[PDB]
RNA sequence: AACGAGACUCUGGCAUGCUAACUAGUUACGCGACCGGUCGGCGUAACUUCUUAGAGGGACAAGUGGCGUUCAGCCACCCGAGAUUGAGCAAUAACAGGUCUGUGAUGCCCUUAGAUGUCCGGGGCUGCACGCGCGCUACACUGACUGGCUCAGCGUGUGCCUACCCUACGCCGGCAGGCGCGGGUAACCCGUUGAACCCCAUUCGUGAUGGGGAUCGGGGAUUGCAAUUAUUCCCCAUGAACGAGGAAUUCCCAGUAAGUGCGGGUCAUAAGCUUGCGUUGAUUAAGUCCCUGCCCUUUGUACACACCGCCCG
């Protein structure tokens, strides 16, 4: 079959990671830039690097890939990670406590908290999985 | 009697030396009978098999 | 427009069985002027279904060792047979070829299972492509075996079995093997 | 491959040397191995911020 | 991380694009010849399609669609000359494998002057009641014969000692050959390599026949110093087995098997061998672990100069 060995895949991964701006989807202009960037002993390896690159550039539009790391995604993930909402998800006016949680807060002298709305506790003591 | 058939999907290639393909066989009388049969020879999907005893069952030889 | 050997046309040839329709060639666009085509039919599986069955019969005509390369020998054997067929019947000689290939191939074989010397077979189906493959084999070895030490030539011995297989007679070598290949097949079932 | 004649008999000596690269200013072969792909280290593209029309 | 795998190197296939061709040509122009045709017949020019051989291109699973934890990849199809061409090279670790008969590689030993050196002469290496292997020719009609017709590719060729050749053409011979007479140290000559099956006509007519040619009796001619235990070759004649082969077993997936010739090595003489090359050219398969084996993972071992084991009467 047609499996690409570690030489083609290692070279293709570094040449994506360093020169992502020049590479696109055409295998032919990928081959014309993979022979100007790199010094490959010639064509039958040059067309195999440029073909895995042409299969690897289509794999970058659909999301990240678990090897290489390129700085058009890794700025978008950075701006996705520095994302705070306007009002936090911990600012709830009605938070729900059990009966016994309120007793722990009264031990911690937090029975004067106004936002707590004690729920009705569960009527059945049914939590274990039915063994057998 | 003799019954004429068709091929829905080839399942797998059985036999002592792998000479028999095992095939999921539809009939041609608009029948919902999807019998499984033992065919000897080259088969692809969408053939027209011809059986003599149309009530036999697929074993593995 | 396209007549085999420039004389026999293909428009009135009518395959009977639905089991062999997609596999037996010429009716429509496999019409050739000659059986010699020199094409790469063995390059993939099932590709030889799309070759004209006149070339199939020509190719299996040259089987034995002293005739193994001779294609221009066997195409004139088939051409001279297609005169004797037309004389002895009076119709188009391609309808009798598909009548012989429809009739001669078995429809239930036996697959061999046992030990070293022990034979306990079992009956299976027959794929229609193996039916076409084993039709032409029985026809051609019947023509080969009954012309060996005989004054009859190969063109007469091919034609006098290529009609006897169309008529379903049991004097032809082909139908004599098919009914026994099904007789020993039913004997296990 | 060379021979030695000792007291007791003959020895053979086989010596293999894998030579290195560095195109021949006196040493080694010119071309690299057929699987050694080298990649030119990119000088980074400087970031184009505002359209400057440099009429020179 | 390192080696082996792959990459790599040679080869096949494509290019009316580039580089150039009197030791390769095609087309055109006159001339000539015989009926606008035919010229592998003669000389000029346009040029490289055909021929040569150099650089550079070209194919990447690249495109489309299915299946894949939508990953590695697999399958089918378009466009394509092409969607696995064929080889070479090839690890670690081993073997009581072969080679002292390839060496002026070589340790020990044997022999060294009626020599185990070496030369000469003559035999033998071939001997035949019979076993065992590689093969060639066949058993015929899909054929044998006798005519006619029309196509290759890889190659080799005048040699340090060294004698030893590829041979066109004219004559004489049924023929094997014999005389001269030229060319060629070769893309210049054999050579347009005027191959064989194949193709087209006549004869033969299912019989040990005109299939098959063994084994033999006479001649003739080359090679050699020498042809008797036949060196080969030519002509008559003789005309056996063999009627498609038991148990058993070999090789093979496409320009393949098989047929069919041709070159090279050996070669004074000489291929039923081998090594390459063409030409004609298929059936069946695109699968399995049944057999024979190789391998990986679990696992039983009272085995480990290791099941050809160890061991009990």
């Amino acid at each position: 079959g047609r499996v690409r060995t570690k030489t083609v895949k290692k070279a293709a991964r570094v040449i994506i990671e360093k020169y992502y701006t020049r590479l696109g989807n055409d295998f032919h202009t990928n081959k014309r830039v993979c022979e100007e960037i790199a010094i490959i002993p010639s064509k039958k390896l040059r067309n195999k690097i440029a073909g895995y690159v042409t299969h690897l550039m289509k794999r970058i539009q659909r999301g990240p890939v678990r090897g290489i790391s390129i700085k058009l995604q890794e700025e978008e993930r950075e701006r996705r990670d520095n994302y705070v909402p306007e009002v936090s998800a911990l600012d709830q006016e009605i938070i729900e406590v059990d009966p016994d949680t309120k007793e722990m807060l009264k031990l911690l002298d937090f029975g004067s908290l106004s936002n707590l709305q004690v729920t009705q506790p569960t009527v059945g003591m049914n939590f274990k999985t039915p063994r057998g | 009697p003799i019954k004429l058939a068709r091929v829905t999907k080839v399942l797998g290639r059985t036999g002592s030396q792998g000479q028999c393909t095992q095939v999921r066989v539809e009939f041609m009388d608009d029948t919902s009978r999807s019998i499984i049969r033992n065919v000897k020879g080259p088969v692809r999907e969408g053939d027209v098999l011809t059986l003599l005893e149309s009530e036999r069952e697929a074993r593995r030889l | 427009d396209i007549k085999l050997f420039g004389k026999w046309s293909t428009d009135d040839v009518q395959i009977n069985d639905i089991s062999l329709q997609d596999y037996i060639a010429v009716k429509e666009k496999y019409a050739k002027y000659l059986p010699h085509s020199a094409g790469r039919y063995a390059a993939k599986r099932f590709r030889k279904a799309q070759c004209p069955i006149v070339e199939r019969l020509t190719n299996s005509m040259m089987m034995h060792g002293r005739n193994n390369g001779k294609k221009l020998m066997t195409v004139r054997i088939v051409k001279h047979a297609f005169e004797i067929i037309h004389l002895l019947t009076g119709e188009n000689p391609l309808q009798v070829l598909v009548n012989a290939i429809i009739n001669s191939g078995p429809r239930e074989d036996s697959t061999r299972i046992g030990r070293a010397g022990t034979v306990r077979r079992q009956a299976v189906d027959v794929s229609p492509l193996r039916r076409v493959n084993q039709a032409i084999w029985l026809l051609c070895t019947g023509a080969r075996e009954a012309a060996f030490r005989n004054i009859k030539t190969i063109a007469e011995c091919l034609a006098d079995e290529l009609i006897n297989a169309a008529k379903g007679s049991s004097n032809s070598y082909a139908i004599k093997k098919k009914d026994e290949l099904e007789r020993v097949a039913k004997s296990n079932r | 491959v060379r021979h030695v004649l000792l007291r007791q008999g003959v020895l053979g000596i086989k010596v293999k040397i894998m030579l290195p690269w560095d195109p021949t200013g006196k040493i080694g072969p010119k071309k690299p191995l057929p699987d050694h792909v080298s990649i030119v280290e990119p000088k980074d593209e400087i970031l184009p911020t505002t359209p400057i029309s440099e009429q020179k």
